[PDB]
């Protein structure tokens, strides 16, 4: 159902995200579809720039490694201690 | 001074070839070959080694030429079994020659002047999408080189704009006898406008008879075939669906003595090329039988010097596998009269076409528009494929 | 009906052989009229010779099969070829005895051809057994680039992929080359013990040579090597404790003689009852026709198994190729073989021999070495991962956040600028972010160290096709896993 | 298995190279190789060259050996004859099941 | 390293012989491989088998199923049981230990028996 915004969308499309930011607030661009905490960072720290909408395709982030490894489930587990126990938490405030 | 050979069985007008191979001056390369003529009715086996042994023991030649004329498709295999013993480069032209096959072997020095197997997809799919056809279907039966044909559609249909809508890649094939009704229900799961098939003759009148039993001819569903099952002109097993595209080299607009002419040409420019470059000529091979172990060396330099050859500014290049790079094939059609006519001419990826139109030979009923308000948007057609993409009718506009 | 089936042989003691075989067998099971004899002829060195001579055979007698034999030689795959290649024309069956090569498999070159004995690339069911009996789940591949390899790589790669645990790596070395090293010193010391070589004779001792100067023969490798390189030359440079491939009776031909003559006797026997039959053309220069005696005479011969011989059950798959073998897994100990085991085709029954692994000892070893040091590739972000360049020294300078702690860092050795593209040279920086310090947490409780560089191309990762080919691979950090 | 012949007929004038040469019957020794043991009359024999080439540690460098791959015969060759030399001399190869020694040699 | 020859001896005919050699500056629980090569008098050298520590042997197929030869791991001595001794067969016995490496080189050589 997304053909034509594709076939839009194909013709120019940037490098980087640095590059698309700095693009944008020369009025070089008119909108940006990009991830939810980057562009939700990038507007406390500049001023001309803001964020709309609503957040689709509502997937977290992950660690990628390979399909074989003795690492899965203890890694698995350090990630889910560290959500449970609230060093997330203070990650956040420092650098988010 | 290089020996060229050239042998004919399509027992054709030998004087007019002669004519024509003499008519050369190419005052630009020391070469000044041989040509000798020879005409027989064999197509056994058997007798083929013996005689090209004994052209090649006659006067230290060094190449020959294969024109045939039947539809023989098995002896392209002796032709590489030959190149393969025998050091000399070989290239047919008409007939057999042309039947393309699966591989050869490391270092067989076997050239063919047809069309490969893979610019007949693309010009399959080029006539498709120049036609608004769009939705198809594959039916196959194994084959050396089914297996490249459905990639090489997949590949080409993942990679555009335009809406493929490919189903139905069933792969019946009439091997296994005993249970030909699997065959028949197996077949009854299928509907399109179009159908594509790939099986040489004998299993193209099988699946053509079955179908007509079943029934779809004039209501049904055009058929588009490959040159390997129409190829040959005149002969028709008049099983053939009223109606046929039928891609395949030209045969009364191609004469073979300006491909004997090509051929003798590329031959000598090549050896020309090589002793202009290394000045290391060859020598003839040592003799037919009785040859154990006499292999002086290992030349087979000619040929990264014989697959580019410039003659006359027109480009002879072929490829590793044995191709051309660059043909002529034609579009053919079956009318209502058992013969072939001309409809069109593929030159590098420009199909020139004569008829604008398909003419069918109600319920197709024309409809009239006007380009106004936000309910009919006229657009441009894309300029890279030729057609524009999904979601869209195309409009002719007068 | 007189029906008579020639061959090819390579001495005169295997035609009288086959003389007083095809007396026993035509001295059975009925005799409404049939009495087949066998018509000979020796070995030429050149193929056309073979052909005119084959040719000039089915001349003499409308041959219904043809039986040949590679002659003790080596593998010299030119040999059986041009009576496959003559007699395919025809389409009359041809029965092969010793000729163990994969490339006669392919349907499309060899439409008529039947095989006695499994192809090289047929023993990969061996090594799955092998690795399912002994718990081995990692295996490093070594196969030679060529036409045989491929369908040995193939054949295990599908065979692993039914389980979903592919295989680690898979390497390719030019086929007679004559310096290998760096695709050993590549492959040493990846995650894996276990080591699958399958090439030809001179590679095979070329890798020997190689892996004995590279000290990786010492305890803790295992070795699994197919049938060829355990035989001829390559026994001069090889490390004890190699675990090879035997056929059982691959050089008795008696016996594969007389189960051919039973079961080509059995196959005609069963056709002759039947109606709507010709005979295949006599003479290879009058007549250049399809022969009716065709896929009907293949299909029949196919379904045709047999109790009990003089070497088993013989039973045909829909490959042309003889199915339920034997197989003898035999060790190597202090350059004289020895047997350790019998392969029935359904699993292994050990003997009562204990292996000698290679490097001495008996312990089987687990095949698996853990390696507690990671390479983590990250990639450019703003608030994520960030990059600073180094101050001239070479460590980075010193930072505080408002709350002061000493931010932690560590240096990465990325790329600089967009591209390499123009500028080939890597400048080492230092990363810190989001991203890091739970590394760091990770780093700390896992008990391992870590080395992070960055991502050379830039890019996320998509499935891109590849130029002008038929196999899709990824690109960017995604194909860097 | 197999046979080995040398020629244990051989002694020439002191001060002099001489070749000895151990012969394979059947086969073609060009992978497994022979290995020579001087057996003094008395005592144990003795190793003086193995893997064809290299001296064992501690050795005159006089004696040394070579092949030719083509009459299937090692031939050892010791120069400069001296009173060190009168001493029961042997070849041992093996094929891969067993072990097959020579017939041996000496010299006066 | 040393081997040492000993064992009982005997001359005597239809019996079995037992003989058992020592070794001194070494330890058997090693890889190398210990040899039991026999020397007929007047005559060349013929093998006999070798023997590993951990339990499996590897003998002649001459005679294949007529010698025996063990090692005991707590004393530190293998020993040759070869029955069914004929007049016939009588010679001088050798102990010889070999490297493993990849080549048979049967050095030192033992002091060798006179049975």
């Amino acid at each position: 159902e997304l053909s034509t915004m594709y076939r839009h969308m194909e013709k120019h499309n940037y490098e980087s995200a640095a590059e698309a930011i700095q693009a944008v607030r020369d009025n070089k661009l008119h909108a940006f579809i990009w991830d939810s905490a980057v562009l939700e960072f990038e507007a406390s720290q500049k001023c001309d720039l803001v964020t709309t909408g609503e957040l689709f395709f509502r997937s977290g982030f992950g660690i990628g490694m390979r399909k074989d490894s003795p690492w899965k489930q203890q890694v698995s587990l350090s990630i889910l201690k560290s959500h449970e126990n609230g060093f997330m938490e203070d990650l956040d405030k420092t650098w988010v | 001074s290089i020996g060229i050979a050239v042998i004919l069985v399509g027992t054709s007008d030998e004087v007019a070839i002669k004519d024509a191979h003499e008519k050369d001056d190419f005052h630009h390369l020391s070469v000044v070959p041989r040509v000798e003529l020879v005409a027989m009715n064999e197509t056994d086996p058997k007798s083929i080694i013996t005689r090209i042994c004994d052209l090649m023991s006659d006067r230290k030649i060094q190449g020959v030429v294969f024109a045939d004329d039947t539809d023989q498709e098995a002896i392209a295999q002796i032709l590489d079994f030959i190149s393969a013993q025998t050091l000399t480069p070989i290239l047919g032209i008409h007939g057999g020659s042309s039947m393309i096959m699966a591989d050869k072997d490391e270092s067989s020095m076997f050239f063919q002047f047809g069309p490969s197997i893979e610019q007949q997809a693309s010009v399959m799919l080029n006539i498709m999408e120049e036609y608004d056809w769009y939705i198809f279907s594959i039916v196959t039966t194994y084959f050396p080189g089914y297996q490249d044909f459905v990639n090489k559609i997949r590949s080409t249909i993942e990679n555009s704009f335009v809406g493929w809508e490919l189903e139905e890649v069933l792969l019946l094939d009439m091997s296994l006898d005993d249970g030909d009704s699997k065959i028949q229900n197996q077949l009854k799961k299928l509907q399109s406008p179009i159908i594509l098939l790939y099986c040489t003759k004998e299993e193209a009148t099988y699946i053509f008879e079955v179908a007509n039993s079943v029934g779809l001819t004039g209501y049904g569903y055009t058929w588009i075939v490959p040159s390997l099952v129409a190829g040959d002109t005149d002969t028709v097993p008049s099983e053939f669906p009223t109606g046929l595209i039928s891609v395949s080299y030209d045969e009364w607009d191609y004469g073979l003595p300006a491909r004997v002419r090509d051929g003798i040409a590329i031959i000598t420019t090549a050896a020309s090329d090589m002793l202009s470059e290394h000045s290391f000529i060859p020598e003839p091979k040592s003799s037919c039988y009785n040859t154990h172990e006499k292999r002086i060396y290992q030349s087979n330099m000619l040929n990264r010097y014989l697959i580019n050859v410039t003659f006359e500014g027109r480009d002879l290049s072929f490829s590793e596998e044995g191709y051309q790079m660059h043909p002529k094939l034609v579009i053919i059609l079956l009318n209502k009269e058992r013969k072939w006519e001309r409809v069109g001419k593929w030159k590098d990826k420009s199909l020139q076409m004569k008829y604008y139109v398909w003419p069918r030979m109600d319920d197709h009923l024309s409809i009239v528009t006007l380009e106004e308000a936000p309910f009919v948007i006229v657009e441009s057609v894309d300029p890279l494929s030729g057609t524009c993409m999904r979601n869209t009718v195309p409009c002719e506009k007068r | 009906k007189i029906v008579n089936i020639g061959a090819v042989l390579s001495t005169r003691k295997h035609e009288q052989m086959f003389r007083e075989a095809v007396n026993q067998a035509n001295k059975r099971h009925g005799s409404w009229k049939i009495q087949l004899q066998a018509t000979s002829v020796t070995h030429k060195p050149n193929a056309i010779q073979m052909a005119l001579s084959v040719c000039e055979d089915l001349i003499s007698s409308q041959v219904y099969a043809i039986l040949v034999s590679h002659p003790p030689t080596p593998n010299d795959h030119f040999t059986p070829t041009p009576v496959s290649y003559t007699a395919g024309f025809y389409r009359i069956p041809v029965l092969g005895l010793t000729t163990r090569m994969s490339i006669y498999s392919d349907k499309s070159i060899h439409l008529s051809f039947l095989r006695t004995v499994p192809p090289y690339s047929h023993q990969s069911s061996v090594w799955f057994e092998m690795m399912r009996v002994y718990n081995w789940n990692h295996i490093i591949l070594l196969v030679s680039d060529d036409h045989e390899g491929r369908a040995a790589q193939k054949r295990l790669e599908t065979l692993l992929e039914e389980r979903e645990s592919k295989a680690e790596k898979v390497l390719q070395f030019d086929p007679g080359t004559k310096n290998v090293t760096a695709l050993l010193m590549e492959a040493r010391e990846l995650e894996a013990r276990v080591i699958i070589l399958s090439a030809s004779e001179d590679d095979a001792a070329t890798v020997y040579r190689a892996a004995a100067m590279l000290d990786m023969t010492g305890s803790g490798y295992v070795w699994l090597v197919g049938e060829r390189e355990i035989s001829g030359n390559a026994l001069r440079y090889a490390p004890d404790g190699i675990i090879g491939l035997q056929l059982i009776n691959g050089k008795n031909e008696s016996a594969h003689i007389s189960d051919a003559v039973g079961v080509v006797a059995q196959a005609v026997h069963e056709l002759l009852e039947k109606e709507n039959i010709t005979d295949p053309p006599r003479g290879c220069v009058g007549n250049t026709n399809i022969w009716k005696t065709g896929p009907l005479f293949k299909r029949v011969l196919m379904s045709s198994k047999y109790a009990d011989g003089v070497t088993g059950r013989v039973e045909f798959n829909e490959d042309g190729d003889r199915k339920f073998a034997q197989y003898s897994i035999m060790n190597l100990q202090n350059r004289k073989l020895v047997q350790v085991g019998i392969y029935n085709g359904t699993h292994v029954i050990p003997n009562d021999r204990k292996i000698i692994w290679p490097g001495g000892e008996t312990e089987k070893p687990r095949g698996y070495q853990m390696s507690t040091r990671l390479k983590i590739v990250t990639i450019h972000q703003e608030p994520f991962v960030y990059v600073k360049p180094t101050m001239s020294d070479g460590t980075c300078k010193e930072e505080f956040t408002v709350n002061g702690d000493p931010v932690k860092k560590v240096i990465c050795t990325g790329p600089n600028d967009t591209s390499p593209g123009s500028p080939r040279h890597t400048v080492p920086q230092c990363c810190y972010g989001f991203c890091i310090d739970l590394l760091i947490k990770l780093a700390r409780t896992m008990q391992f160290t870590y080395e992070v560089h960055l991502v050379a191309d830039g890019k996320f990762g998509t499935q891109e096709r590849v130029q002008n080919s038929n196999k899709k691979e990824w690109n960017g950090m995604m194909g860097e896993l | 298995n197999f046979m080995l012949t040398q020629p244990h007929s051989v002694s020439e004038s002191p001060g002099k190279t001489v070749t000895i040469s151990c012969t394979r019957s059947s086969g073609s020794i060009a992978s497994n190789y022979v290995q020579w043991y001087q057996q003094r009359p008395g005592s144990a024999p003795t190793t003086v060259i193995y893997e064809d080439n290299q001296r064992p540690s501690g050795v005159p460098d006089r004696f040394s050996g070579s092949i030719d791959s083509s009459s299937n015969s090692a031939s050892l060759t010791i120069s400069g004859l001296k009173t060190e030399d009168e001493a029961d001399y042997y070849c041992q190869s093996y094929d891969s099941s067993t072990v097959v020694f020579g017939g041996g040699t000496k010299l006066t | 390293l040393q081997l040492q020859e000993s064992g009982p001896g005997l001359v005597k005919p239809s019996q079995t012989l037992s003989l058992t050699c020592t070794v001194s500056g070494g330890s058997i629980s090693s890889s190398n491989w210990w040899s039991w090569v026999r020397q007929p008098p007047g005559k060349g050298l013929e093998w006999i088998g070798e023997i590993y520590h951990s339990g499996n042997t590897n003998y002649n197929p001459s005679l294949k199923s007529r010698v025996t030869v063990s090692v005991d791991k707590s004393k530190n001595q293998f020993s040759l049981k070869l029955t069914s001794v004929t007049a016939a067969d009588t010679a001088v016995y050798y102990c010889a230990r070999d490297v493993s490496g990849g080549v048979n080189w049967f050095d030192p050589w033992g002091q060798g028996t006179l049975v």
